[PDB]
């Protein structure tokens, strides 16, 4: 809709202020920031970073709409029968008393 | 006037009362094809494309091309 | 040598007779694959590595400055590590074609030089081969043309269930 | 310009003479370009060395911005002569496209050959080492104006016809510099009349914002090979460097007064690099000097003062503006004599014609006046 | 049933037909008359771009180990649901 | 398989040719907002915004060509397949999608999360967002669906009320000479009525259909526009 | 667009302007052709065909 | 070199066959360069005579091309399989013979969803064929 | 004054709106015609019998057999088959002779 | 024979300039016309008492 002007450095609120999904993960659990994509999200959005958020989403859908949607559809393993039909490994091998051709040399 | 939905085009007047009032009408300057001219029936005068050859005459022609079409294998039938 | 022109016919006729392919050879394409993939990680590794050298000087102040989005601590030091390690020295800074040339052509050549060696590769792995794909591809570097039906000419190995064809 | 035989004759007979004079070349413009490639690196501001980063503020895409990634050395005189300057812009033109080629015969292997003689036919992409006399050369620059003949007008048209309809300018001084710009090559344009549509466009469009298809018609203009165009980086960073060696060169000039003393064929070639003097007008010294000071004019004050150029975009559209020449019209005047519409004179008038003949003919009042009594009529006997 | 016949094209002319092999195989020796020559080395993005994709999804074909059963592209009959053969 | 036909439009490509050998003017646009994107003077675009003109001019050109000509019986609507206009809008919809998409901008994507900062990102705005993403291939499903639905709806129905039509007339107008004539004078004057009536609302569909599907297609490059303000 | 060109104003006019002229013959043969089928289809000596009930589309197409 | 890229390169004289182009272009010019020929986006005229003329003429010719080429599949095959499934059986009728049966088709055609259903329901105890007539 | 739409020759206009106008489009539909090609260009004998044919399938003559015969005698013919070897017919030749004197 | 306006209908159109409307320069051109000899004199009396100045 309107211009987007990037938030300057002052703007950006600290990382302590951001919430998880059940609280602030503040010092003793910094670390976990990394597994918790609420807060990931929640940081995002304070540091006006949406993009992180509405980029993968979008892409991955035209993925799926472009790409994977037909090679699912036309060269997906469909769910396995319950009488399965194992390969025994006795195909390919040459016979008994074949000649085979020498390698090249 | 319309003929189904085709609508004959009218000159919008250009002249004001006062003006148009003032205008001597002499039909023996205007074609002999528009003579007492109707915005009604502007083409009752119109010659002719074919002389003798009416609208009546057409459209007997397109029924009797549309007899012909339909009856022409009743009297001369071929096989498959 | 182009090993693909000779391959690209192997390659459609293992497909047309998949049935005759041995465990070996599907560990053989099994291993094509993994090495498409290395090649590929380590390509895109080596285009990194150009990019972010031949960034410019603010572009990589910007990227590797502040805020901190995580804020943990080891983030920051490590992004100010890399911004010292790059800045500290006097680094070849191109814009436009010429940042495409150093980012790309190292790239497409290390890329394309893996992968035509592993087919080179490929190729010997399947010429040493002791299955009926070998010997199709023995016979194909030999004569030079595709020899197909020969699984059933030889008389490859079948099931226990399915010799009744060859019986004659 | 189209191929012919008779070209492709002179470049296969200079083909290798031509390679070994550019490979000479590339030898003589790689140190002057190390040179002034360490005087900026050295004595250049920070944020032209850093090259800071210059985002559009509707897409936030970065391109090189006038003040801050463009730097007039105004002491580049005591390590790099103008001679040299320009040597390098030359050669900075032949190696583009001989770059393309070049990746053009790698990419293609063999099979590039042919368009290698579609290539050789044309001296629009060859470079001038590959003439050898002063006939050959001047049948080059010809070629080369041609090029520049083609693709100006559709330049300055884009950039007139999008600032008209989606902008006017604020004042009448504005106004008046705006359509005096783009006036063609037969007027003489004031350049302080001409200025102040500078600042104007740099309210509409800095050389930062400058779209990719402007920038390609550009790049035509400029003799710059567009193919494969790419993101419009590249083809700008090319654009930019050009400009700022010319400017570079300009400001020596200006400061030492070289272009007094310059010599005729060294000043006509001074100017044809500017954009400013086509070879095929055969201008004169007086002329040449004429438009070279209007150029110096342009740049204005604060060049010299600063080192700071009016906007690029205009600067432009005001050089190739001389190669925007009038339309042509030939035929003599007696030709507006004929008729177009002989041919259906034998049709003749249908009833609708000769309807609307009558009605808006020269009887046209008197059957106005007759058709609206009738309906006058007739309304107030229906009534 | 009759209605729905009115939508189809009414000025169909001829139509050929081709196994899949076959112009596969006529298109794989046009493509290697073309890439064969000497002037265009390996390395080339001509040749790769001409041979890398199809090798590629080739050797995706022949990696492929899957537990169902996928019916023969180019059989006489493909309508019947219950005979996959 | 390879089938070789021919479209339907050799007799109105014959008349193009006879027709426009000379130039002459256009003043009348099914879709004229395509030419018309910005209505507040002194703002401005980089994009491209003008580009979809030409294709919507041929994409008019051609459907009418088809479309409004298919009222005259026995003439056919040659492309008139579900999975063939869902390759049409494919091409175009995804062409001005891969356009902004290949700008690679990401801050143009940022309205996709609806929604203010109060709202709870994972169970509100992040659902929004999915859903919007959604929507964007949802609208060119449905523009395509949209196309193909009214043609053969619209078709359908002449055709079946022409056979009413053809059988009352042939069948059943003895009765003029006989004493039930009013009954067939009603019946027909009914059928007329409704002849011209179908004929008029088919008219006017087509021409709005196609209205509506260069619309999507200006809505999609809309969505996506940021536009300066000179100064 | 229709914006203009020649109008007749009744049936008699149709012949002052060749292609309304060919517009009158056409409007004949579409409503002449329906009184053709009247007769024809409506004929005395018109019999069913003795083997329609051999073959019918409506047994082809279910 | 070998071709020109621009069409001002002319590879005939300003005058060849100038008379039938003048007389091809006066015909086409002469209904449609007029003020009330302003056209729909180059598709829909604005002179009624167009539509009068082209009207008739694009019905004409597709509806003889239906009725010659693509009602003749369907009239052939009904012919052919309630007269014995081989076309010599057909031919083996006369004339007059295929005449009714194809004006019996046409009948089935007008009726279409509204006729009688007997005109291929066969009402029990009726004595004509059946299906299994020439099986 | 050149404009690409006046002064080029049509082959020429073409390739320009298709690569500096509408690459993109002409991407996209290039990319769309080789996914018909692959996966929407194969139709089974019975899918043509029972969709192929305008008027239904004519089964008195069978010109789907016919086509096929056509087929394999000329690929037997050109390319010099032997059908009477084992594999195509599982059996040793001594072995079709005493059939054919059996039957 | 009225070649400007030609090269510029073409350039335009050329380069995606398809709209036959331009209200901005026609609101910058259209109250221009020819002066009045009153309006002559008294701009010549200012141009006048200018150069005074
Ligand atoms: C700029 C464009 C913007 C506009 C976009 C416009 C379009 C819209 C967008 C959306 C797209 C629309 C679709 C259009 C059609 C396009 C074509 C298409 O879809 O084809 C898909 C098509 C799908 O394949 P397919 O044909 O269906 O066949 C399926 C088979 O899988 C095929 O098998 P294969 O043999 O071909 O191999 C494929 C392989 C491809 O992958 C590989 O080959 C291997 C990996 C390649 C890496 C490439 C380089 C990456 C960078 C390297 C490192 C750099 C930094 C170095 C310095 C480090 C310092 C410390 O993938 C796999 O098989 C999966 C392997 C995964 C292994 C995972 C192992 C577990 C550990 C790792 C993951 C978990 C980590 C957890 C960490 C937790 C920490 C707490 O092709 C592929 O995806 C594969 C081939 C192409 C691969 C290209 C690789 C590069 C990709 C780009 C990376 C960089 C850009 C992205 C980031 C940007 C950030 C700013
Ligand atoms: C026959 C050969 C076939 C070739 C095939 C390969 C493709 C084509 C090759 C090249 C063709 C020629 C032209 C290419 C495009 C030219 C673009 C251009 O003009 O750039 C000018 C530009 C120069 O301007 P500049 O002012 O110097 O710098 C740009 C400004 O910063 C600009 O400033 P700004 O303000 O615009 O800043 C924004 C800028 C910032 O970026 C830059 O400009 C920096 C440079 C790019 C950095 C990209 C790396 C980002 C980090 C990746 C991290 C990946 C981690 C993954 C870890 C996985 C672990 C398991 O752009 C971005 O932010 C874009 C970031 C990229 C987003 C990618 C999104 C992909 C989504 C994927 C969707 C799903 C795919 C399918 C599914 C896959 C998985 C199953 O050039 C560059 O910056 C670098 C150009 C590099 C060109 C490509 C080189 C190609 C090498 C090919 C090697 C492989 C060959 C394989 C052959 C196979 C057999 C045949
Ligand atoms: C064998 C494998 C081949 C691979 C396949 C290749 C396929 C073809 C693609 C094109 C390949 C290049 C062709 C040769 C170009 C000539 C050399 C050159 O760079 O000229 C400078 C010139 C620089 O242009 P610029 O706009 O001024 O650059 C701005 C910079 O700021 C400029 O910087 P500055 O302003 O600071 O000034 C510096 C300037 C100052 O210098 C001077 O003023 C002195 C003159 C220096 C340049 C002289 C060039 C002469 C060109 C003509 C050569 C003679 C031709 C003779 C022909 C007839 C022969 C009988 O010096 C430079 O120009 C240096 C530029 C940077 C170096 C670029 C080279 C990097 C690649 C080479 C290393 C590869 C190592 C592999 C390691 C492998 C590891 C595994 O290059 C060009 O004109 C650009 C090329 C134009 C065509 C582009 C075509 C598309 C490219 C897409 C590539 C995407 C990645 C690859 C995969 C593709 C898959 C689709
Ligand atoms: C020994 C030498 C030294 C060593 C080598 C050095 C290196 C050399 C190489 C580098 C040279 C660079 C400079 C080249 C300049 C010249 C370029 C050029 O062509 O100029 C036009 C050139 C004339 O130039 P000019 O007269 O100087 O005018 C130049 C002006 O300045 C006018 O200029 P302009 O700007 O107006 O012209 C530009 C025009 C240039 O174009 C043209 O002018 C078109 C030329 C062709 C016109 C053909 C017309 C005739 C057609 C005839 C058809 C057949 C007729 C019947 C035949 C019956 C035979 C029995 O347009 C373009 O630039 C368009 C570019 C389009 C690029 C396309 C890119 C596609 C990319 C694909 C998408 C990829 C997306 C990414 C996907 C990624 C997926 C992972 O045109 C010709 O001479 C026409 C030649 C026609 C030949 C005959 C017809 C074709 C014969 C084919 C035979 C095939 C045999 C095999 C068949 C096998 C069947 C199985
Ligand atoms: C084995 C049996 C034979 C068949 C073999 C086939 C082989 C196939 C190989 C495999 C192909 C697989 C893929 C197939 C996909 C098909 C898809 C498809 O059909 O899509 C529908 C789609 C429908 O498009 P559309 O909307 O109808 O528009 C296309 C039209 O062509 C109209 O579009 P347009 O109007 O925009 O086109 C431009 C048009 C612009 O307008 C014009 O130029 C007007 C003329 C139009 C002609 C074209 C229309 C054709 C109308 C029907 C045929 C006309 C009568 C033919 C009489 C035949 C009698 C037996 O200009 C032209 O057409 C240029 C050519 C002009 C030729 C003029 C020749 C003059 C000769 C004068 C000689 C004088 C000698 C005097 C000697 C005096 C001695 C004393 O078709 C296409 O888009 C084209 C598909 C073509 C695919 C390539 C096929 C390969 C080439 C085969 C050539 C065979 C030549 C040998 C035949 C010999 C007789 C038996
Ligand atoms: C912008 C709006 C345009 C509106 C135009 C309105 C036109 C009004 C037409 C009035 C009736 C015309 C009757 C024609 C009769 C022809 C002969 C005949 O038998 O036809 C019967 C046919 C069919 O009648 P039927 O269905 O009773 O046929 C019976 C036949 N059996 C029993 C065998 C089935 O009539 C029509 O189909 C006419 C429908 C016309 C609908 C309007 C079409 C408008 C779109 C095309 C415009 C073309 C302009 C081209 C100009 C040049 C372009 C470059
Ligand atoms: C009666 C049944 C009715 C069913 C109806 C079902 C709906 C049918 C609708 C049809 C009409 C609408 C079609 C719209 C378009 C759909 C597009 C689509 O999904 O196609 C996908 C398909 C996917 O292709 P694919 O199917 O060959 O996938 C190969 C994947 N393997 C090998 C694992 C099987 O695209 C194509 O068919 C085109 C492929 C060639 C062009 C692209 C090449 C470049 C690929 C780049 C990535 C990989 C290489 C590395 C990078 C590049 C290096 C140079």
């Amino acid at each position: 809709g309107e211009l987007f002007v990037r938030p300057k450095l002052e703007e950006i609120p600290p990382a302590d202020q951001c919430r998880g999904f059940f609280g602030p993960l503040n010092d003793s659990l910094k670390f976990l920031r990394l597994l918790d994509i609420k807060w990931m999200m929640n940081r995002a959005v304070a540091m006006r970073r949406e993009y992180l958020i509405a980029t993968p989403t979008l892409f991955t859908f035209i993925w799926m709409f472009t790409w994977k949607g037909a090679v699912i559809y036309f060269w997906g393993d469909r769910a396995p029968p319950r009488r399965m039909d194992w390969n025994t490994e006795e195909t390919g091998r040459l016979p008994l008393g074949f000649k085979p051709t020498p390698a090249p040399l | 006037y319309n003929m189904l939905v085709f609508r004959d085009p009218k000159r919008r007047p250009q002249l004001s009362e006062e003006e148009r009032a003032k205008v001597v009408v002499n039909q023996a300057e205007w074609p002999e094809e528009f003579k007492d001219f109707d915005p009604d029936d502007p083409y009752k005068n119109s010659p002719e494309i074919i002389k003798g050859m009416s609208s009546w005459n057409l459209f007997l022609w397109g029924v009797e091309c549309a007899f012909i079409y339909q009856f022409y294998e009743l009297v001369f039938p071929k096989s498959i | 040598t182009k090993y693909e022109l000779k391959m690209q016919y192997f390659d459609e006729w293992m497909i047309r007779w998949r049935k005759f392919q041995t465990e070996s050879d599907w560990e053989i394409e099994k291993g094509r694959q993994w090495w498409r993939r290395f090649n590929m990680a380590v390509s895109g590794a080596l285009f990194c590595g150009l990019v972010l050298y031949t960034s410019g000087t603010a572009t990589l102040k910007r990227q590797y400055g502040l805020p901190h989005f995580f804020d943990i601590g080891v983030d920051g030091q490590a992004k100010e590590t890399m911004l010292k390690t790059l800045t500290s020295r006097w680094r070849y800074t191109p814009q436009g074609y010429g940042r495409v040339l150093i980012t790309g052509v190292p790239t497409y050549i290390l890329f394309v030089t893996l992968e035509h060696y592993r087919e080179r590769r490929r190729m010997q792995q399947y010429l040493q081969q002791n299955t009926v794909f070998g010997e199709q591809m023995r016979r194909l570097l030999s004569t030079g043309k595709i020899e197909e039906y020969l699984p059933v000419n030889i008389k490859a190995t079948l099931p226990a269930s399915q010799q009744a064809i060859y019986n004659y | 310009m189209q191929g012919s035989w008779s070209v492709l004759k002179k470049n296969c007979s200079n083909f290798f003479p031509g390679l070994l004079a550019f490979a000479q070349q590339t030898q003589e413009a790689y140190g002057i370009w190390l040179r002034i490639y360490n005087r900026q690196q050295k004595y250049g501001p920070t944020d032209f060395v850093e090259q800071s980063e210059t985002f559009s503020p509707d897409y936030h895409k970065r391109f090189h911005s006038q003040d801050k990634n463009m730097w007039v050395d105004k002491e580049l005189c005591t390590e790099v002569s103008q001679k040299e300057v320009a040597r390098l812009m030359t050669y900075k033109l032949d190696m583009w496209r001989m770059a393309h080629c070049a990746g053009a015969l790698l990419a293609t292997g063999g099979y590039a050959i042919p368009f290698g003689l579609f290539w050789l036919a044309n001296d629009t992409w060859v470079p001038s080492s590959f003439n050898l006399t002063g006939e050959e050369l001047r049948a080059w620059r010809e070629a080369q104006d041609l090029y520049r003949y083609r693709s100006a007008p559709s330049y300055l048209t884009d950039t007139k016809w999008h600032f008209d309809f989606h902008a006017y300018p604020w004042n009448e001084t504005q106004e008046r510099a705006w359509d005096d710009l783009f006036e063609k090559n037969d007027v003489r344009r004031d350049p302080k009349v001409v200025r102040p549509a500078a600042e104007m466009y740099d309210g509409f469009i800095k050389f930062e914002l400058i779209r990719r298809k402007s920038l390609r018609h550009l790049c035509r203009s400029m003799n710059i090979p567009t193919f494969p165009m790419l993101a419009r980086l590249c083809n700008g960073t090319r654009v930019r460097d050009y400009w700022n060696l010319a400017w570079c060169e300009d400001y020596m000039v200006i400061t030492q007064r070289l272009h007094e003393s310059m010599t005729d064929e060294e000043l006509y070639d001074y100017a044809w690099r500017r954009y400013l003097a086509p070879y095929d007008k055969n201008l004169n010294r007086e002329q040449l000097m004429e438009r070279v000071e209007d150029y110096f004019e342009f740049l204005g004050p604060d060049f010299v003062a600063h080192g700071k150029a009016p906007n690029l975009v205009i600067l432009t559209n005001y050089v190739l503006g001389y190669y925007n020449d009038p339309a042509y019209l030939e035929g003599d005047i007696s030709e507006l004599d004929k008729n177009d519409y002989d041919h259906l004179a034998s049709w003749g008038k249908d009833a609708f014609l000769r309807r609307l003949e009558f009605e808006n003919g020269p009887l046209r009042d008197q059957v106005e006046a007759h058709t609206q009594r009738l309906l006058a009529e007739r309304a107030a006997i229906a009534k | 049933s009759n209605p729905a016949d009115h939508f189809r094209p009414n000025l169909k002319a001829l139509t050929l037909y081709a196994e899949r092999q076959h112009y596969v195989d006529r298109w794989l020796h046009v493509k290697e008359r073309w890439l064969a020559p000497w002037y265009l080395p390996w390395w080339s993005p001509l040749f790769q771009l001409g041979t890398w994709y199809s090798q590629r999804s080739r050797n995706l074909f022949l990696v492929e180990n899957h537990l169902s059963y996928r019916p023969y592209k180019f059989r006489r009959n493909d309508e019947d649901r219950n005979n996959p053969y | 398989m390879f089938l070789f036909f021919f479209c339907d439009l050799f007799w109105l490509r014959l008349l193009l040719c006879m027709y426009y050998c000379v130039w002459s003017r256009l003043c009348f646009i099914v879709y004229f907002n395509c030419l018309m994107l910005i209505f507040d003077f002194l703002l401005f675009c980089l994009f491209d915004l003008y580009l979809f003109v030409g294709l919507c001019l041929f994409l008019l050109l051609w459907f009418m060509l088809f479309n409004l000509y298919s009222l005259i019986l026995y003439y056919c609507i040659t492309y008139l397949n579900l999975y063939l206009l869902f390759c049409i809008v494919f091409l175009l919809y995804i062409a001005f999608l891969f356009l902004f998409c290949f700008l690679c901008d990401f801050f143009l994507f940022n309205n996709l999360l609806v929604g203010d900062s109060f709202m709870d990102v994972f169970f509100i705005r992040f659902l929004l967002c999915f859903l919007e993403c959604f929507s964007l291939l949802c609208r060119c499903l449905s523009t395509f669906l949209r196309l193909f639905c009214n043609l053969l709806s619209s078709h359908f129905l002449l055709l079946m009320f022409f056979d009413f039509f053809y059988f009352i007339f042939v069948f059943f107008f003895y009765g003029v000479f006989c004493y039930w004539f009013i009954l067939f004078i009603f019946v027909f004057c009914f059928c007329l009525l409704f002849y011209v009536f179908l004929y008029l609302l088919d008219l006017f569909a087509a021409i709005l259909q196609l209205f509506i599907f260069c619309n999507m297609i200006l809505q999609l490059i809309m969505d996506f526009l940021l536009f300066l303000l000179f100064v | 667009m229709l914006l203009g060109g020649f109008v007749p104003r009744r049936f008699s006019q149709f012949n002052r302007d060749p292609c309304w002229m060919f517009f009158i013959f056409s409007v004949g043969f579409w409503l002449g052709e329906y009184p053709a089928m009247m007769i024809k289809y409506n004929a005395r000596d018109l019999v069913y065909d003795p083997h329609r009930y051999v073959w019918s589309h409506h047994d082809d197409h279910h | 070199v070998l071709f020109s890229t621009y069409r001002s390169s002319r590879l005939v004289s300003k005058e060849f066959l100038h008379g039938p182009v003048m007389r091809f272009r006066a015909l086409g010019e002469y209904y449609f360069q007029r003020a009330w020929n302003g056209t729909l986006n180059w598709a829909l005229p604005g002179e009624y005579r167009l539509y009068a003329v082209m009207i008739p003429f694009i019905y004409f010719y597709h509806r003889w091309h239906n009725d010659h080429t693509l009602d003749r599949d369907h009239v052939e095959k009904a012919m052919i399989m309630r007269w014995g499934g081989t076309l010599e059986d057909v031919r083996k009728l006369s004339a007059k013979d295929q005449l009714r049966v194809r004006c019996f088709t046409d009948i089935e055609k007008l009726y279409s969803a509204y006729g009688p259903k007997d005109t291929y329901l066969q009402p029990p105890g009726d004595t004509l064929p059946g299906k299994d007539f020439y099986r | 004054v050149y404009t690409r739409w006046k002064c080029d020759r049509l082959p020429v206009f073409q390739l320009k709106l298709f690569t500096q106008e509408y690459p993109m489009h002409a991407a996209v539909g290039i990319f769309t015609i080789i996914f018909l090609w692959k996966h929407m260009s194969h139709c089974s004998e019975e899918t043509e019998r029972k969709y192929g044919w305008w008027a239904g399938y004519p089964y008195w003559r069978d010109p789907i057999a016919r086509r096929n015969e056509t087929k394999y005698k000329q690929m037997i013919i050109n390319n010099d088959v032997d059908i009477t070897h084992p594999k195509w017919t599982g059996c040793s030749v001594e072995q079709l002779e005493e059939l054919s004197r059996v039957v | 024979w009225c070649p400007e306006v030609r090269d510029r209908a073409e350039l335009e159109v050329d380069i995606t300039g398809w709209q036959w409307w331009s209200p901005l320069e026609e609101r910058r051109l259209l109250p221009v016309r020819l002066r009045s000899v009153n309006e002559v004199r008294e701009i010549m009396s200012k141009t006048q008492a200018k150069k005074s100045a």
